[PDB]
């Protein structure tokens, strides 16, 4: 997958004026309700930690089995989540994916491949950097986690059966 | 592929896409229109059955439930009116169209299910 590689770019150069950096993050900060009540100091700290990933159709963001260390926000494009060779979700602009336990857990191992269907742009933040911010901005930590709902949780395997396997397993009993 | 192709265009319709190859035909996508209409968040709609059993309740007609299910089992296109419950528990009569969608190899890969409140216009 693209995560964990050089394909993940910093949104802001480190010497960029802080307020311009916050502006560079607007597609997430001004649109996702979890960022609503952040102080300027809080937005500036988050803005400097955010990264972006740009994928082509067919590129994998994650492969099943790979470590999931970031919260990922889809800002442009569409992706498919694939488990056991079946589509289990389609993600699009505004969707958030990662580990449901991002707040307390260091790592999750992905149970699904996440594959771009179109050219895709993600804004991603490592959960260790996010946690450092939330441990300082205590009130923000409450409103942020309250309003941060994942569209897909890569930590959990979906339990499902294929109709054809049930049909065969019916015919053979 | 067939999934991306369907997502366009919303056409001001309310729809979900169910995986046609998986038991219970789980939803892999729902648009804003469906989420607004049903009252449910996209994240909670994900992986629910596209026959919408999660919205059935006391007043839902169990004979209609069976015919909806049969439509999925036989890969047929049919329309129904069914009384289902919005997330806020209000019972609403929905007009529901179910359409199996085939790929280039003519295999059913998904069900396109479209919904409207019959008192809307």
């Amino acid at each position: 997958g693209a995560m964990g590689t050089e394909k993940v770019l910093q949104i802001c150069p480190k010497d960029m004026r802080a307020d311009i950096c916050v502006h560079l993050n607007r597609k997430v900060f001004k649109e996702h309700p979890a960022f609503r009540l952040a102080s300027d100091g809080c937005l500036r700290a988050l803005a400097m930690e955010f990264q972006t990933v740009h994928c082509a159709p067919g590129d994998l963001i994650y492969h099943a089995g790979e470590s999931v260390d970031s919260l990922c926000f889809v800002v442009s494009g569409s992706l498919e989540v694939i488990q056991d060779d079946e589509v289990v979700a389609i993600l699009g602009k505004g969707d958030v994916f990662g580990d449901v336990f991002w707040k307390e857990a260091t790592l999750a191992q992905s149970c699904a491949n996440v594959r771009a269907l179109t050219y895709c742009d993600l804004h991603v933040i490592k959960r260790d950097a996010l946690q450092k911010v939330l441990e300082f901005y205590t009130a923000f930590s409450h409103s942020f986690s309250r309003n941060l709902i994942l569209t897909y949780n890569l930590r959990k395997r979906i339990v499902f059966r294929k109709i054809s396997d049930v049909k065969r397993e019916e015919e053979e009993r | 592929t067939f999934l991306e192709n369907i997502v366009r265009r919303s056409n001001d319709t309310n729809f979900v896409l169910g995986n046609a190859q998986i038991v219970d035909w789980p939803i892999v996508y729902s648009n804003d229109g469906f989420c607004k209409l049903s009252g449910y968040h996209r994240a909670e709609v994900m992986q629910k059955s596209s026959a919408c059993s999660f919205m059935y309740g006391e007043l839902t007609d169990k004979d209609t439930v069976e015919k909806v299910r049969q439509t999925f089992e036989n890969y047929e296109m049919n329309s129904f009116e069914i009384l289902m419950y919005k997330k806020n528990r209000t019972p609403v009569w929905f007009f529901v169209k179910i359409a199996p969608i085939r790929n280039e190899q003519d295999k059913v890969v998904l069900f396109l299910c479209t919904f409207s409140d019959i008192t809307a216009f």
